[PDB]
């Protein structure tokens, strides 16, 4: 049931107001899939996800309208397109997945986690 | 028995409900696990359509009594397990005192190794500022006894009780629960002598669940024949 890995790609550096994309590939099939984020002082919090049924999608209020999650059930992949970024979106983003379909939003409800990829909004040399 | 053996250990549970209360539509998805050796249920539900338009406690009874612990001398009265894996249809009407009513149809069966409770809920005649749509209920639950008798006419069981929902003003709202259970399959089932289930519930919140949700823990044990 376990031994499924998550491989993140994308992210990096961008200027305020720009756009960045995160992508995450699962070694096998999985249920609900989501993205979390971690500010350096804070500890990871949910940004957005979709249920394995793909009938339920959820975004936090601070991101509604700018980010778009979508998934490919065949390739076992998910992506997060981030538009109109603000300074407060800078953080380490984690891909997360769980064996079952319900798109819970608690860190504790997820059984698989990627390594984390840094996204930095800030246009600073 | 065949069905009893499906419950010797912990089995995962999925619950899905589509509801329409006074035209207000919603959907709820929940997950957890049951262990009939202890008579224990652990579940967490989220409302996937936003804010639940009725109080969470009113739905506790609607959201898998096959997980009751039946004492060793009573295993032949456990209709619920004996109807498995074919499962049963659970139809029920919950009448809220001086207010509207719920009507529920659920199918509770095994899908793979997972016990699934798929529910349809229609609610009508509720006072829009009543205790339900007014969200006037305290977020708690007490202990109750569920009365069970056989119903040979339907090769099933007839079951009744009355739920006591504490109101925020100190009062109590009674929800008279009438439910009927009938097997879907053709395998034989036990129709039991009259008995009851002692049920205890505890509701809580997961602090990390940004979505409208409920965490439910139940302990249920059969008694009442000796």
């Amino acid at each position: 049931m376990a031994d499924v890995q998550l491989v993140e790609s994308g992210g990096g550096l961008v200027q305020a107001g720009g756009s960045l994309r995160l992508s995450c590939a699962a070694s096998g099939p999985t249920g609900a899939m989501a993205w979390f984020r971690q500010a350096p002082g804070k500890e990871r919090e949910f940004v957005g996800g979709i249920s394995g049924s793909e009938t339920d999608t959820y975004y936090v209020d601070s991101v509604k309208g700018r980010f778009t999650v979508d998934r490919d059930n065949v390739k076992n992949t998910v992506y997060l397109q981030m538009n109109s970024l603000k300074p407060e979106d800078t953080a380490v983003y984690y891909c997360a997945a769980r064996r079952r379909i319900t798109l819970f939003t608690s860190r504790t409800d997820y059984d698989f986690w990627g390594r984390g990829t840094q996204v930095t909004v800030g246009l600073e040399v | 028995s065949k069905g009893e053996e499906l419950f010797t250990g912990v089995v995962p549970i999925l619950v899905e409900l589509d509801g329409d209360v006074n035209g207000h539509k919603f959907s709820v998805s929940g997950e957890g696990e049951g262990d009939a050796t202890y008579g224990k249920l652990t579940l967490k539900f989220i409302c996937t359509t936003g804010k639940l338009p009725v109080p969470w406690p009113t739905l506790v009874t609607t959201f898998v009594q096959c997980f009751a612990r039946y004492p060793d001398h009573m295993k032949q009265h456990d209709f619920f397990k004996s109807a498995m894996p074919e499962g049963y249809v659970q139809e029920r009407t919950i009448f809220f005192k001086d207010d509207g009513n719920y009507k529920t149809r659920a199918e509770v069966k095994f899908e793979g190794d997972t016990l699934v409770n798929r529910i349809e809920l229609k609610g009508i005649d509720f006072k829009e500022d009543g205790n339900i749509l007014g969200h006037k209920l305290e977020y708690n639950y007490n202990s109750h006894n569920v009365y069970i008798m056989a119903d040979k006419q339907k090769n099933g069981i007839k079951v009744n009780f009355k739920i006591r929902h504490n109101i925020e003003d100190g009062s109590v709202h009674l929800a008279d629960h009438y439910q009927q259970n009938t097997p879907i399959g053709d395998g034989p089932v036990l129709l039991p002598d009259n008995h009851y289930l002692s049920t205890q519930s505890a509701l809580s919140k997961d602090p990390n669940e940004k979505r409208d949700h409920m965490v439910l823990l139940e302990f249920v044990t059969a008694a009442g024949i000796t």
